[PDB]
């Protein structure tokens, strides 16, 4: 079993900074590349083999490329620490920017290192035998993220067909945000995320934010807490395929338990418990308040209320310290409360997944080493209101045609803005009528 | 002689005959090296029946090992008695069903059903009379219902006359794992109710009952869930392995037990099971056996008896006891509680003695008895199924992979239909 | 300054109340009538009840 | 001589061995914002932790880990007490 | 053979239930460990009427512990003798009724009468002659009188040929502890009035007096009052655990004390009774019980027998006795006060005779008086209830739960009309 | 079985202070916050070797909640716990009411249940504060009213402060006080009356402090409350939970207004002199000069009382002292409640803090009863609340928050309707 990630765009490579940084740390590989000691504990031998592949001796090369425009961060990968352990050949990097641009990107610059991105993954996929799905990073609002991915996205599905394909993207927040024509990139982004992700899963950058002011109390966070969190809900994520569990969960176990239908993915993240190391010590670990916290909107990795919608289906990853008893208590103490409610499509929409071995904690950080955590993925009808949310700001730009002549110019024209307008309308249509 | 040959599927499958094949073999006296070290002479002569001899007094289980995911297998030989199996009985592909009733039906089970065949035919014909089949499995993952009723058909049009059991657990709603369930639980229960001879049905409601009420344990893993289930099938094939003073074989509780071809539905209890605090205020007598058998709150199945009829009942003891008790208390049991038992049926109870009891144990008993209150679960089952059905949620999982939208209507039928026989025939009259 | 001394004394010489028992005019105990120690509080907080 | 006191003091605390971690974790949790300790807090602590240590070699104590620019006796570096106590418990 | 099967309600019952527990322990020989080591073999053969063999000489309990709070169930545990109970018997609800009788009556009951049931029908039917059954409770709790109440009513619609004894404390108004006594021991008195087989009234107060005056001790905490509530409840059933002379079974006691099948309320007195200080002075003959036996003084009801008229009468003897000079007695006790007893009934006095006494006495006595004075306390709590009742006080609390207007009416009726034919007899 | 108890403004959390600095010391935790199953309704077991208490403290003004967290408690409380706001409502029931409890009482509420799902055994929750303030008077309303459209049937007790007849230390006080009560008459359950000249007049009379502050009025109240509580907490002879007060100290759904005593109240020198026995402790409980609340009961009829009694006290000592309280034309109860006590025993003994005032004592008492001159009270403050209503002072303050004259109006027909039920039940 193997899981092979690519990361797409400024921000995608720096969540596969963390997560890979993560990842070394918690299957004892020493940067330079070989591991010192051949015991283990836990999950047992071989259980690296889903992230490192096992080339020559004394080495472990990640299954990941990190393909971008602009040289700047790739170059700093490069020349940072960890130069022998990714291969020089797998940190894919152009020679110009696309410029927050979705044209530019998608028609002008990708197409001339695509190519270059799929033959390397072919052969990383070569190399595979039991390769699970691939699973993404990118923002939307970018240019090599959202216009290159699209295309990279396509004709990976075209590639390979049904593969699993999980879609870990970066939201604008409604409020606060970095650049000015980013729903443009946005929308054009969702046109082809509808068909082609297989689960996408939302990750909105101020909900992080009031997460680290309110819980860790990090009263100035930057982009590396945001993505040691990401890594961390990744690897609470992948521990059932690493390491062994009670009630071990694969990749095609979400997909079948949490996508009622084809053209509906998209999950709510959650993560519990978010406490620094001082509220750590003073604060009970136990299955049934970790996992209450794990529902309430304040500790949700996405700038959305729940309550205005009704959920289909939940999924829970326990990990640590954690049996089927309790879980299942607590899982029962959930469906008493009455202000959540469940659509009446599914009265058991539950899945629990459970681990053994508890979440690494990195030097530096800011996470408190716990007994037990929840990492929580859902899927309601927020969605839909996010959606509309960005599509209202984005049709107040396109009314006067701002910035219309820079995608234009690339090659692009003016109707498949309107194709992604009426497909978002669409999208929201389909929300509402599940909602019923 | 009597040969029984035992079947495992899915990951519940393999840790259930784990811990079956380790008391059965604690039972037998052979150690977790694989080789005789029993006390007793009676245990050899009647070793055939589970055991196939391969050298130098090693006994390897007539077992095979049948699952879609590697974990298994590594959890199969992390405990003792794990190196015991014969690695060729190790059946198995590699792609996991993945809670889907229809890859382990069309998709994944079709291949790898062959090569199963083709192994449980090696096994049986290598001895001589086969009792019949012996499968544990569960109804709410895909390798092991789909797969494993798939192979429940197979066998019944390649072998017709032979016995057919099967311990299989079903889901509940008070305790839920997946989402799927009672889209794979109709079905397999759809394929169940017309290839199976007979089925124990068990539940892990009812076992975190029992471990949590009766035995009052603190942390009840499946370990226990386990050891019970695996207690009851050593319970129920005693007679078999050992001399009594009434013998009863499987195919006499099969037709002591199911008045009709299709009423093949029954529900599980053990006895003794006491808690260590309340140990030194315990009796040793046959009345503590028959008042903790037909307890309610002992049956491992979510179903109370109460609910309902009992249409027949039968009970399997095992130790040095007197008849006439067993007899008497039998028949108190059966006319003080006049009202829940059937009318048209007299001497409902059927009943059997073994002399050798289970190892650390002097006295023990085991009911099966078929009631008419087990389609409260099956109506359970089939509300959420068609809850789910009637606006269509993750179809696209199983249409979109062979099936069709009439397959889900026909096993709708045969569950409804299933449980109308159950209501008519418990209140039918004797006039 | 009304807080600081007292721990400081508490800490000193750290004796804790015990619960005495009026022992009535013959040779029997008093066994109080009730008691928030023992196992029927312990079973009470058992999670299990939760699931139902 | 506050160098014996503090080697009484570990001897004193290798008995009863719950005493000698919960002596370091009161010294971080009950700390300043900055690694600073009041004198009453300190004798509180070392009442709690259970250590019976006569007065004058509680002042010694003091005296020897004062913090630089402060009276003698008014408080005590929490931190520096704390990296010097671990090397004699972990000679002992 | 005749079995007793025990049931205890509240705190009140499960403190009665203990001492009585550890009383009849003692007469039969078994240590606080559960293993007899008694000496005679007259304590082995009528054992089962109490206990049950369980292994290598090992007797548990026939009895059933109900309460609605935790701290009974923990204080039982933790006293001597504490350790012979069956723990499965130890029925037990969680959030406790507290004084009110609607909460143990109609919701607290509801989700707890059925594991009662379900533990009282699983030992009931395990033994193979039940003689009876026997409640010990209280009426002015919440969990003994309302939940109490409702499992009579419920064995009494289950067993219905068999025994039924009720242990019942009657609050007064002298000696009175919670604000709402006369709410609950209205209703559950008339429910009692037709549930219950035969009703023996104990009072607390009456206990008080009986130990200040006759044991003369400084400081009666409620173990002596158990106590003496154990040897009384203890010394009914002596004639089915011992041969006598003549024997009385618990259905021998309640004919010939029931003329009519609604008057089943007695009053209780036990003797012998005396001070540590006046033990030696004293002389025991059987003059010395009876005198004590039927003074005024020694009963343990909160009613004076001198304003009323003993209707029937009961006396139970234990020791190796002569029965001439106990029916002299009876005969003398008969004639010299003719105005104390009803004159269409002759020889009202029903005796019987066992010769095995109590643990550490020779000679003991016991009275079950079916006398028309013991309505003189059912008018001291329907006056209140009529006094309070009146203004609708503290009804909110009774009427938002189920009960309406209607139950409390029906309650003064019945009230009323059991007062009114007890005064008709007298 | 769990209590947890929220504190309001400024005065409910210093008494708070007090109440946990009891606790705490009765169980024997340090103030670290570890002992070195009885404490279970007051601490959780949190993690290794550590008890936590199911508190919270909220307050709008941020100095003496911060003070709080610098004490000598410091590691004692669970840091998102106390909560604390930007600004304080500067004694305004409209602003308090309208325009900043909106932000924090939702943080409030949620975290409350943070602490109710780990409660198992749940009794009720119980308030501090004091009427006479803006956060504790304004916000407190709007708390009580979600915690009873969010729990409803679960218990409510409270222990608040309106301001004393003549000394008082503000000067809108009628106005937070009518507009609090308007309120807390449809949504606690039981109220417990304090008053601050009562407890300054039994520091003095009794204590012989000559200069007490605020600290010894926590203290003796914190002494009441632990005395209330310790029958849940230990084991005793014959007890009462929290379920009994609402059973036999409140006839109808309309008066819950409980007047408050404790005694002995007795200083160190005295202790040894006097020798208390229960008689005398329960007859000091009944005397107007040691109750809680500046009113004389002897003014009214008393309608139900309950006694707690801790450590070494028999039931027969408290029957002989209650028929003797009973016998007794001195005080008169209504004709309707002939048997209007509730004895409650406890083993325990009231537990000294070291350098407080209070002395080692064998036993104690702690009455609350139900009387009618707290329709006084009442009326008293009614009286000079429509005193300075007719002239409309300070009311523009109240208007340009955003309450209107309606409110002002209800609260005060709603008021005299409840001196009219007051004065119709005492009949
Ligand atoms: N008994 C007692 N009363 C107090 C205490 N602290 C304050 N009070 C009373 O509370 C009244 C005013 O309410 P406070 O709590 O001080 O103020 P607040 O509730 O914070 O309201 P704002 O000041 O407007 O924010 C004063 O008149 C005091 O009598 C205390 O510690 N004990
Ligand atoms: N009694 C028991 N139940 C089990 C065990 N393992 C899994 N289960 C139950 O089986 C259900 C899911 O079965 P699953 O693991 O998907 O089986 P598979 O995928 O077909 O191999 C869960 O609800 C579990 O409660 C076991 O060892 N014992
Ligand atoms: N004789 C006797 N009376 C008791 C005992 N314990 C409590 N009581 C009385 O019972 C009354 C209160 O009953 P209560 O505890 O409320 O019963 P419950 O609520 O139903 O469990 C008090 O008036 C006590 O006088 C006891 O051990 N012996
Ligand atoms: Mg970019
Ligand atoms: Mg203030």
């Amino acid at each position: 079993r193997e899981v092979i990630s690519i990361h797409i765009g400024q921000a995608g490579i720096q969540v596969g900074n963390a997560c890979w940084e993560l990842y070394c740390l918690e299957h004892g590989i020493q940067p330079d590349g070989q591991m010192p000691s051949d015991k283990t504990i836990g999950g047992g031998d071989d259980a690296f083999n889903t992230f490192f592949s096992e080339t020559g001796a004394g080495k472990h090369v990640p299954r990941c490329i990190f393909l971008d425009l602009e040289p700047t961060v790739v170059d700093e990968v490069r020349t940072g620490t960890y130069r022998q352990l990714f291969h020089p050949e797998q940190l894919i990097s152009g020679k110009e920017d696309a410029a927050n641009n979705f044209a530019r990107g998608h028609y002008t610059i990708g197409k001339e290192i695509v190519d270059l991105a799929l033959d390397r993954i072919r052969k990383l996929a070569d190399n595979c035998t039991g390769l699970q799905g691939f699973l993404v990073f990118n923002a939307v609002g970018g240019g090599t993220g959202s216009g290159l991915g699209s295309l990279l996205l396509e004709r990976l599905s075209v590639d390979y067909g049904k593969k699993s394909k999980l879609g870990f993207t970066v939201y604008p927040s409604p409020q606060v945000s970095t650049a000015v024509v980013e729903p443009y990139n946005s929308v054009l982004s969702t046109h082809s995320l509808l068909e082609h992700t297989d689960v996408a899963v939302m990750l909105d950058n101020e909900a992080i934010y009031d997460i680290c002011r309110r819980s860790l109390d990090i009263e100035r966070p930057t982009y590396t807490n945001l993505n040691r969190l990401i890594a961390q809900v990744i690897s609470s994520l992948t521990a059932s395929l690493r390491f062994d569990g009670a009630l071990n969960v694969d990749i095609t176990e979400f997909q079948t338990n949490l996508v009622p239908y084809p053209r509906i993915h998209f999950m709510l993240s959650s993560y519990a418990p978010i406490i620094s190391a001082e509220k750590a010590y003073h604060e009970q670990l136990s299955v049934a308040e970790i996992t209450n916290a794990a529902f309430e909107p304040a500790s949700m990795m996405v700038k959305c209320d729940p309550r205005h919608g009704k959920y289909m289906a939940c999924c829970l990853m326990y990990r640590g310290d954690v049996v089927p008893k309790d879980v299942n208590a607590s899982v029962a103490t959930i469906k008493t409360k009455r202000t959540i409610q469940f659509v009446d499509w599914c009265p058991t929409g539950f899945k629990c997944g459970i681990n053994y071995q508890p979440p690494t904690v990195v030097p530096g950080g800011d996470l408190a080493k716990v007994q037990r955590a929840v990492c929580m993925i859902s899927n309601s009808t927020a969605i839909g209101e996010i959606f509309s949310r960005l599509d209202h700001k984005f049709d107040l730009m396109y009314a006067k045609r701002a910035f219309v002549h820079w995608y234009v110019g690339e090659g692009m024209e003016e109707g498949e803005f309107s194709e992604a307008r009426e497909d978002l309308a669409a999208l929201e249509k389909d929300f509402e009528e599940v909602g019923a | 002689m009597r040969e029984i040959v035992h079947i495992q599927g899915g990951q519940c499958g393999n840790q259930i005959g784990a811990k079956f094949w380790e008391v059965v073999s604690d039972e037998h006296g052979i150690d977790p090296t694989g080789t005789y070290h029993g006390d007793s002479d009676l245990q050899l002569e009647r070793i055939n029946v589970y055991f196939n001899e391969a050298t130098g007094g090693r006994y390897v289980p007539r077992a095979i090992l049948m699952d879609l995911e590697p974990g298994t297998m590594d959890s199969v030989r992390s405990g003792p008695y794990g190196q015991i199996f014969r690695p060729d009985n190790f059946v198995f592909g590699q792609t996991g069903a993945g809670n889907n009733w229809a890859k382990g039906h069309y998709t994944e089970g079709a291949e790898l059903i062959d090569s199963v065949l083709d192994v449980v035919r090696k096994e049986a014909e290598s001895c001589d009379c086969l009792q019949g089949f012996q499968v544990c499995h569960s109804l709410g993952g895909g390798t092991g219902s789909g797969m494993g009723t798939l192979l429940i058909s197979k066998i019944r049009e390649e072998y017709p006359d032979r016995m057919m059991l099967t311990f299989s657990v079903v889901p509940s709603p008070k305790v839920s794992d997946t989402v799927v369930e009672p889209y794979n639980a109709t079905l397999s229960v759809h394929q169940l109710v017309e290839n199976a001879d007979e089925c124990m049905v068990l539940d892990n409601e009812a076992l975190y009952d029992i471990c949590f009420r009766t035995l009052k344990l603190t942390t009840p893993t499946f370990g226990d869930l386990n050891h019970l289930i695996s207690a009851v099938m050593s319970g129920i094939t005693c007679c078999l392995r050992f001399p009594g003073q009434l013998n009863a074989d499987l195919r006499k509780l099969a037709v002591n037990l199911i008045p009709f071809p299709r009423l093949h539905f029954f529900m599980v209890g053990f006895t003794p099971l006491t808690s260590r605090g309340s140990q030194q205020y315990r009796a040793l007598t046959v009345p503590e056996l028959t008042q903790q058998m037909w307890d309610a709150k002992n049956m491992m199945c979510a179903a109370d008896p109460r609910h309902g009829r009992y249409l027949t009942a039968s009970a399997l003891f095992r130790g040095r006891m007197s008849t006439k008790e067993v007899d008497e208390q039998m028949l108190n049991v059966q006319n003080k509680n006049s009202s829940y038992f059937v009318e048209w049926i007299p001497n409902n109870v059927k009943s059997s003695v073994c002399d050798i009891p289970p190892k650390g144990l002097k006295m023990s008993a085991t009911f099966i008895g078929n009631s008419t209150a087990i389609q409260e679960m099956f109506k359970r089952v089939s509300e959420q199924f068609t809850a789910m059905f009637r606006r269509k949620a993750f179809l696209h999982w199983y249409t979109g992979e062979g099936m069709d939208e009439m397959e889900f209507t026909e096993a709708e039928s045969n569950m409804n239909d299933l449980v109308s026989e159950y209501q008519q025939y418990q209140d039918a009259s004797a006039e | 300054a009304a807080t600081q001394p007292a721990a400081l004394a508490t800490a000193e010489n750290p004796t804790r109340t015990q619960t005495l028992r009026p022992l009535g005019d013959s040779g029997l105990m008093p066994q109080p009538g009730q008691k928030p120690k023992g196992f029927a509080r312990d079973e009470l907080d058992k999670p299990h009840h939760r699931t139902g | 001589e506050a160098y014996s006191f503090l080697d009484g003091l570990v001897l004193e605390l290798a008995s009863r061995p719950g005493s000698l971690s919960l002596l370091e974790r009161k010294l971080v949790t009950l700390e300043n914002n900055q690694s600073l300790m009041s004198a009453e807090d300190f004798k509180l602590v070392l009442r709690q932790v259970g250590s019976q240590l006569p007065e004058d070699g509680i002042a010694a104590l003091l005296t020897r880990y004062a913090p630089a620019g402060s009276r003698p006796g008014t408080r005590l570096d929490a931190a520096a007490f704390r990296n010097d106590l671990r090397a004699a418990s972990t000679a002992a």
